[PDB]
């Protein structure tokens, strides 16, 4: 069948300032094929990081990512005003593509 | 400007406005069924990959009236070995590709052509390869034509030597002799060597009409640089580009891999896609594996042609759906197919399938999970298999059900016994329901264990076998008891029971201290015949104990007789005083053919010869519907009643120990 | 050599059950029944079976196969013979064939050739191909023919495969046109064209000088002769 | 670097009717680069419905979407399209176009088109 992204928590309420970290788990094992994005209010989500770790050049260094297989990890060291949006991941290694529920990034 | 990856223009004559800045067609071009009714001319195009199909275009008088540049055809992939079709081209008068250089690959097919002339008139033997294998029938014959090249340059056609054009207007473009395999400019100065048909310039890589290895950022590289891959049969892309490339869409259409510096559609024959749909493939061990994927989520199986699309199959994502009423050699063509299945993620029905006595041909199967089951929590759900007399579940096999039960209803041939031994293997003892499996409607009819038939006496002879058994008391005094023997040629023992047997029905004889026995008739010289003898037990008295006898599979060769004459024989000479010749062995041996013996006499210089006065003569003598098959059987026949026991000009003989040469 | 294929009652009582079939050939007879399996789970009592009539149902007609062999002669001046035989899948009556024939130009140049110069003035009177020219019969299904410089008669030939063309220019080549209609042709249309070029016969005696000719004495010590042209050449003079 | 997608403008619809969306290449190479799109309503989030290889043309949809959508390219134009027929209140979302990548990531997004269904 299709691969269901969890993503939890469903909201974080966070304060400028604040290390935080996002999860994305699959049912199925995805290795390495698996893709962030960042969406703010009224924009097109955004390319993050690609297959799981590897960041893009023009995203700051704040955006981390991590994991292998079935559990995977998006990190921000010191959450800034302007990071506060909702954050997807792609699954990418089986047809069809799925994206996550959503992680919304409100402000605390 | 690349098109592709295929034109298809017809009827409509305003459609060919696609190839308006189309410098190189990546695939064939076709233009069929035009119906010309201003002109339309592409100077643009030069090269085109694959094949050119033209057919039915009304109103075009000549090639060169579209694609005057036209210089390469590469035929990377052909339309039935030809890279040029021109068919049934009416009011066509020439060939007009006035500047066409090199067709890489195939043949050219120019057919039913009342008005096309200048075919003679070109040396096809510079621009093609394979000019045997051409085909140019049916077109304008030369005697009524009247070729006449304006007013060029000349050369030989077989041993005829004459002048070359292909139009009245323009003549074929041919380069100096100093350049050899190269090319040539206009102005006859010799291209760079990795260039092909004309040139912007002498000897220059980026002024090049088209490059004979590969092409990449305006060079004609020999091969692709280390980051580029070759794709199509011409061109260098990067990576990038091949993971934005997606085949035809299929059910388990995917994009594309990268191999061997390739980017190409599939991983190659013996080659798997390494990961989770990567880019890449893999050298898979023996067997590579196939899963198969469909759009219907419950498979099913109710035809010949049906199992055809689950061949090679290794695992199936989906349900398998078995109905298969009629067939004959349905048991060993299905194992083709479905023999190579060994994973199935959903739940196997095998319903009336009254041609499957077993279910053999799903070897390999050794696991079924559970994804989606049938109403009720079944995995494995047999139904009406009027002839199912067991299943696959030999001892040797291995299966698992993950998940689900198993149901079995109105399966009469099946022995209840031999489901009990599944569910062993399956795991799942205790998991189904009292009515499930059931003693009633299912082993109805079953003979589950038999008895044992023993042979007693075998004669043989070059077409008779005698043979005969122990006698058979039935188990109950009341049955009323017949033989039935099976007998076929079998040229080794690895034999199916029961199918192009030989049957025959034999009684047991009125008398007690005679055992029944059958004479076979008219059998082939020295062959094995697997024979067996099943007995007919009628219980007036039904089940109780359902018990029949069988034997044992007994291999009889009939005797060996006198071999057939050698085949073909054929004879040469290298050398004085040496003579060579072969044969072919004979049509029925009727045994091992241990050697040849061959003869050879002396035969006397002919009678006269020596009388004649060949002064006078004035030629000297010198020396170096259709059943005739039947007719000739005729005279193999008669050489039977002579043989050749072994041991004026005397005969040599010689053994020939293995080979048909001496 | 039936064809089966089961389908199971449906679950909903208000829908009947039925059956799609897929791939027949166009007007087709086909006979059909419908037998019912009862897996009576109490045996005998009464065993009832359910068995339908035999029905012949008809597929629809479809485009016709272009005309096989094509094949043309002339026994005589002004007329031409032309044979065929039925299309390889004429799905459905024939009816009738519908032919055409086009005149075709005597051959551009010549007329402007000095064939005095010349030597020879021109004159005039394993095996996988089936698959081959498969391929061109499909192309032929997208474009059908709607019946109603040199102008094309049409004739309908309503039984035989047999015609003969009258009325032509002697020693001229004839495009000749045939189709292949059928009794549904009349709105799905006419089928394709199988084509062939023939010459009629060379109109005997009428390329030779048609009167006598005369002698004019012009200066130096030479002759012009002067006859008149043949109106009605074979092709050309 | 000068890549840009430009979709079509929004579109209020009544029930039942088709509708197609157009998406501009502009600063890359649009022949060399496969379009996918996603659709984003108010329930079951980012919905990826299909992607259309620019260079042969062929598509590969999501099952979910196979009967609903349609995706074509123009290759001249530099134009993909993705027609919606009879349209429901659940298609009432904003649909996403996306390329630049691959098969595999959508690297760079177009604005997006409003659809809402009334
Ligand atoms: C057209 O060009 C091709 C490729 O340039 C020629 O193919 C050659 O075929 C011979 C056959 O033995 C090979 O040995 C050569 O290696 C091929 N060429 C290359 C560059 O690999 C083909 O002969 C040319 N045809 C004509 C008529 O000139
Ligand atoms: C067919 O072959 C069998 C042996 O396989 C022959 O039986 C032999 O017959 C010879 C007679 O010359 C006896 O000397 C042998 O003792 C026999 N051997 C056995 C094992 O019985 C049989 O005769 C052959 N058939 C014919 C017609 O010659
Ligand atoms: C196949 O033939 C049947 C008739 O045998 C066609 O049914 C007719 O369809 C036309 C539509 O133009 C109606 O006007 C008639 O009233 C229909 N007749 C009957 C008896 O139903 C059917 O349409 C044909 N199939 C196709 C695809 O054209
Ligand atoms: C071809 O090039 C012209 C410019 O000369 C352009 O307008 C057109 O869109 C291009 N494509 C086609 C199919 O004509
Ligand atoms: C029997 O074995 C031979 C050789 O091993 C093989 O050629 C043949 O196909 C086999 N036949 C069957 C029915 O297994
Ligand atoms: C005939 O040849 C076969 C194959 O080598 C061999 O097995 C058999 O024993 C031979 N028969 C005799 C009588 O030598
Ligand atoms: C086709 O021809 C047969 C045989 O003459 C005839 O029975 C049938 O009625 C014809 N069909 C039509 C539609 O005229």
């Amino acid at each position: 069948g299709d691969i269901v992204l969890t993503q939890s928590p469903a909201t974080l309420s966070v304060t400028p300032g604040d290390s935080v970290s996002l999860s994305c788990r699959a049912s199925q094992t995805i290795s390495n094929n698996l893709h962030w994005y960042q969406q703010k209010s009224h924009e097109s989500p955004r390319l993050l990081i690609k297959y799981a770790s590897q960041s893009i050049s023009g995203i700051p260094s704040r955006f981390s990512g991590s994991g292998s297989g079935t559990d995977f990890t998006l990190s921000i060291n010191s959450v800034e005003t302007e990071d506060f949006g909702m954050y997807f991941c792609q699954q990418s290694n089986s047809w069809p593509r799925t994206f996550g529920a959503g992680t919304k990034l409100e402000l605390k | 400007e690349i098109c592709g990856p295929g034109i298809d223009i017809r009827n409509d004559y305003q459609q060919l406005k696609r190839l308006e800045n189309c410098t190189v067609i990546e695939g064939y071009l076709h233009i069929l069924l035009i119906s010309k009714a201003r002109s339309y001319r592409f100077p643009k195009l030069t090269v085109i990959t694959e094949y050119l199909l033209l057919f039915r275009v009304a109103g075009l008088e000549s090639l060169g009236d579209l694609f005057p540049n036209l210089t390469v055809i590469r035929g990377w992939k052909l339309f039935y070995n030809y890279a040029l079709v021109i068919f049934e081209m009416t009011n066509l008068k020439d060939i007009g590709l006035y500047n066409l250089r090199n067709i890489t690959r195939g043949a050219i097919r120019i057919e039913k052509n009342a008005d096309l002339c200048y075919l003679s008139t070109v040396d096809w033997s510079l621009i093609l390869d394979a000019v045997s294998n051409n085909y140019i029938v049916g077109n304008k014959p030369p005697k009524e034509c009247g070729d006449l090249c304006p007013g060029c340059e000349k050369t030989t056609i077989n041993n005829e030597y004459n002048y070359r054009c292909w139009t009245t207007n323009r003549c074929q473009k041919m380069c100096p002799s100093t350049c050899g395999k190269r090319a040539c400019t206009e102005n006859n100065e010799c291209c760079h060597p990795e260039c092909l048909g004309s040139c912007s310039a002498p000897d220059n890589d980026t002024a090049c009409v088209a490059c004979r290895h590969y092409y990449y950022a305006g060079v004609c590289v020999p091969a692709c640089p280390p980051n580029t891959y070759r794709f199509e049969g011409w061109r260098c892309v990067d990576r990038d580009f091949c993971a934005n490339i997606l085949s035809a869409e299929s059910s388990d259409s995917e994009g594309f891999v990268i191999h061997d510096g390739e980017c190409m559609q599939e991983c190659p024959s013996g080659f798997i896609r390494n990961g989770s749909q990567s880019m890449y493939c893999i050298p898979c061990e023996g067997p590579c594996p196939k899963v198969c994927e469909e759009e219907k989520k419950t498979k099913t199986i109710d035809s010949v042609t049906s199992a055809q699309m689950l061949q090679g199959c290794t695992i199936f994502k989906g349900n398998l759906l078995i109905n298969i009423r009629r067939g004959n050699n349905i048991a060993s063509e299905l194992e083709n197919f479905m023999g190579l299945i060994e994973v199935v993620t959903g739940y196997v029905k095998i319903r009336h399938s009254h041609a499957l006595v077993s279910l053999s041909f799903l070897k390999n199967l050794r696991l079924i999970l559970g994804e989606e089951q049938l109403e009720g929590n079944y995995s494995f759900y047999v139904l009406d298999n009027q002839n199912l007399q067991q299943l696959w579940d030999w001892d040797h096999r291995n299966l698992t059900i993950k998940a689900g039960k198993m149901y079995f209803a109105f399966n009469p041939k099946l022995c209840v016994s031999e489901i009990y031994r599944m569910e062993e293997v399956t795991g799942t003892k205790g998991r189904q329901s009292k009515g499930d499996i059931n003693t009633r409607n299912n082993g109805e009819r079953a003979s589950c264990e038999s008895d044992v038939l023993h042979f007693t006496s075998t004669t043989t002879s070059k077409n008779r076998i005698i043979i005969t058994w122990h006698r058979y008391r039935p188990p109950d005094y009341r049955d009323l008891i017949s033989f039935t023997v099976y007998y076929k040629e079998a040229p080794f023992k690895n034999v199916t029971e029961y199918n192009s047997w030989n049957m025959v029905d034999v009684d047991l004889p009125p008398n007690k201290d005679v055992e029944p026995g059958i004479l076979l008739h008219g059998l082939k010289p020295w062959t094995q015949y697997a024979v067996y003898v099943k007995a007919v037990t009628l219980t007036m008295v039904e089940n109780d104990h359902i018990r029949g006898a069988k034997s044992e599979i007994l291999y009889i060769r009939t005797n060996a007789s006198v071999p057939s004459i050698p085949l073909d024989v054929l004879s040469a000479s290298n050398s004085s005083s040496q003579l060579i010749v072969k044969w072919n062995p004979p049509s029925l041996p009727n045994g091992n053919l241990s050697y040849y013996i061959v003869r050879w006499q002396r035969q006397p210089q002919d009678g006269y010869l020596y009388r004649h006065n060949y002064c006078s003569k004035d030629k000297i003598p010198i020396r170096k519907e259709k059943e005739e098959a039947e007719y000739r059987k005729v005279f193999e026949n008669f050489l039977h009643n002579s043989i050749f026991v072994p041991r004026e000009y005397p005969f040599f003989e010689s053994r020939v120990d293995n080979k048909e040469r001496t | 050599s039936w064809n089966m294929v089961d389908v199971d009652l449906p679950p909903n009582k208000d829908v009947e059950p039925g059956i799609l079939l897929h791939g027949l050939k166009p007007w087709t007879q086909y006979a059909v029944y419908v037998k019912a399996v009862t897996l009576t789970m109490v045996e005998n009592d009464h065993i009832r079976g359910a068995k339908s009539e035999i029905l012949y149902i008809r597929t629809n007609a479809s485009v016709p196969s272009i005309p096989l062999d094509v094949l043309s002669a002339s026994n005589s001046s002004s007329q031409l013979i032309v044979k065929w035989n039925p299309p390889s899948l004429p799905n459905g009556n024939l009816s009738y064939y519908i032919v055409r024939w086009q005149r075709q130009p005597q051959d551009g140049y010549l007329y402007r050739h000095n064939y005095c110069s010349k030597d020879k003035i021109p004159i005039r009177k394993e095996k996988e191909e089936a698959e081959y020219r498969k391929v061109f019969e499909n192309f032929l299904h997208n474009s059908i023919f709607v019946p109603r410089e040199y102008p094309f008669f049409e004739s309908r030939v309503d039984n035989k495969e047999r015609t003969v063309i009258s009325n032509l220019r002697p020693f001229t080549l004839y495009r000749i046109d045939i189709h292949s209609c059928n009794h549904e042709a009349e709105k799905l249309g006419c089928s394709a064209s199988n084509f062939v070029f023939a010459r009629t016969m060379p109109a005997e005696g009428a390329d030779d000088i048609p009167g006598p000719v005369t002698w004019e004495p012009r200066p130096e010590n030479s002759i012009f002769l002067k006859w008149p042209e043949p109106e009605n050449p074979n092709g050309l003079i | 670097t000068q890549v840009q997608l430009q979709q079509s403008g929004p579109d209020v619809v009544r029930p039942g009717v088709s509708v197609k969306i157009s998406c501009k290449g502009s600063g890359y190479t649009f022949t060399d680069y496969a379009i996918h799109w996603v659709k984003q309503s108010h329930a079951k989030s980012l919905e990826w419905i299909g992607v259309i290889s620019t260079y042969n043309g062929n598509t590969k949809y999501n099952q979910k979407f196979k009967g609903k959508a349609a995706i074509t390219v123009d290759k001249s134009s530099s134009t993909a399209y993705l027609e919606l027929a009879r349209l429901t209140s659940e298609d009432s979302a904003i649909y996403y176009c996306a390329s630049y990548g691959d098969l595999y990531v959508m690297d760079y997004w177009g604005q997006g088109t409003s659809v809402t269904v009334s």
